[PDB]
């Protein structure tokens, strides 16, 4: 596609806390996260069933990057999402992706036993994006504008 | 005509005319459309290939 | 010969079927172009030697 | 359904994915369904998604 052009969209996440951060991903002095992803957690004592739709009224393809969180303990799972088992479903009119999070203790990286799995979804013009989450959703903040052309990638250590 | 090979395989009502058909070359048109229950075929291209072959 | 985005040709991990195919495609392409390059310069040099011998005659 | 013929058989089947829990239970009763199709060399197990899709 040859571009990282990102357009922020108005997702409304009612009933959850947004912009979660982690000390394994510092930005500045404080904790942070991926700038293009939005870590949603419980608000108060509840994590509702999120149900958001984002139509594509443009003449190009939208690329959506999203993820699901894999906690390491049941205590981490409930204290973040209340529900003992999360679920993330991202669908269009022609596709669906349902991911059940795994709760396992993995080897420590940057002090963390937990993990995040990244997925993607392309929305053709006229189609709509639907996100349905019971918990563990790392939501998108927008879409990347997709292009066709002569761009590519290369592995090299040669100086420019 | 209005039917894709997968629609005629499943038996979309407006593709009933294609039951038990045979072919050397199946020609799919742009105007084709589905008019039955909304469905999804994981690995759609592979099922289309082996039926068409 | 202008090419842009193509396939991966070096791999850091063992994957199996799909990687065997990507390697096989590129190895097939290289052997065929190598043959073309070898045959071309052979036909060309033979003809160049003939045409310069012909001018003298 | 055994294959006692001398040729291969191609079977086309499916799984229904309701949109509500009431649609699920009013059709199949069970709160969560399951479809498993198997031969002696393969097994295909599918759990239906209850989701509201576009
Ligand atoms: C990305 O680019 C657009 C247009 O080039 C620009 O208006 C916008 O500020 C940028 N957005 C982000 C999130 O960087
Ligand atoms: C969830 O979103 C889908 C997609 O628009 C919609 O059909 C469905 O009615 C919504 N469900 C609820 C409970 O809002």
């Amino acid at each position: 596609s040859g571009t990282l052009e990102f357009i922020t969209e108005g997702f409304t996440w009612t009933g959850v806390t947004q912009n979660g951060g982690s000390n394994a991903c510092k930005r500045g002095p404080g904790s942070g996260f991926f700038s293009r992803l939005n870590w949603l957690t419980k608000s108060g004592s509840t994590y509702p069933v999120l149900n958001v739709t984002m139509p594509n009224n443009d003449n190009f393809d939208k690329l959506y990057i999203w993820g699901v969180h894999h906690p390491s303990t049941n205590q981490e799972q409930t204290s973040l999402y209340v529900q003992a088992s999360g679920r993330v479903t991202v669908s269009t009119r022609r596709s669906q992706q349902t991911i059940i999070p795994n709760i396992e203790s993995r080897p420590w990286v940057r002090g963390l036993s937990s993990r995040i799995s990244i997925y993607w979804t392309i929305v053709k013009p006229g189609d709509v994006l639907v996100i349905n989450s019971n918990g563990n959703l790392i939501a998108p903040r927008g879409y990347f504008k997709m292009r066709t052309g002569k761009s590519s990638i290369m592995r090299s250590d040669a100086p420019i | 005509i209005d039917c894709t090979l997968i629609d005629a395989l499943l038996g979309d009502p407006h593709c009933d005319v294609f039951q038990n058909e045979t072919w050397d070359l199946f020609v799919e048109r742009s105007k084709a459309f589905s008019n039955c229950y909304p469905y999804d075929v994981p690995d759609y291209a592979s099922l289309r290939s082996l039926v068409a072959s | 010969n202008e090419k842009f985005h193509q396939i991966e040709k070096e791999f850091s991990e063992v994957e199996g079927r799909i990687q065997d195919l990507e390697k096989y495609v590129e190895d097939t392409k290289i052997d065929l172009w190598s043959y073309n390059a070898e045959l071309l310069v052979a036909l060309e040099n033979q003809h160049t030697i003939d045409l310069t011998d012909s001018e003298m005659n």
